[PDB]
């Protein structure tokens, strides 16, 4: 017949490095246009206020 | 003033004072002249607004 009576102390130092990304999208908003135009006039009267 | 009551007179209408767009067998006082305007879809386009 034995008894054993037992105890623990104990440390942990625990150093954690976290990288993350993230890329969000919307399927029906995925781009945005922007146009480079020109007015030309071949014709023989000038126009005013062209739109 | 408009016997076919259309928003021109008799009288541009027989003399020729006219919007010339009106075509020519319109151009007799008991024909009316009036436009007939309907869309027809050419082609649907569907997003889902899903991000």
């Amino acid at each position: 017949n034995s008894s054993t009576v037992a105890i623990d102390h104990s440390l942990s130092l625990a150093g954690e490095r976290t990288w993350a990304e993230t890329m969000g999208l919307n399927t029906a908003d995925t781009a945005r246009l922007n146009a480079n135009i020109r007015y030309v006039n071949t014709g023989t009267a000038p126009i005013y206020n062209v739109l | 003033w408009s016997t076919a009551s259309d928003p021109y007179s008799d009288f541009e209408k027989v003399t020729g004072r006219i919007d010339k767009n009106v075509s020519p067998e319109a151009r007799h006082p008991l024909v009316a002249a009036y436009p007939i305007v309907h869309v027809d879809m050419e082609n649907i386009i569907l997003s889902k607004n899903e991000d």
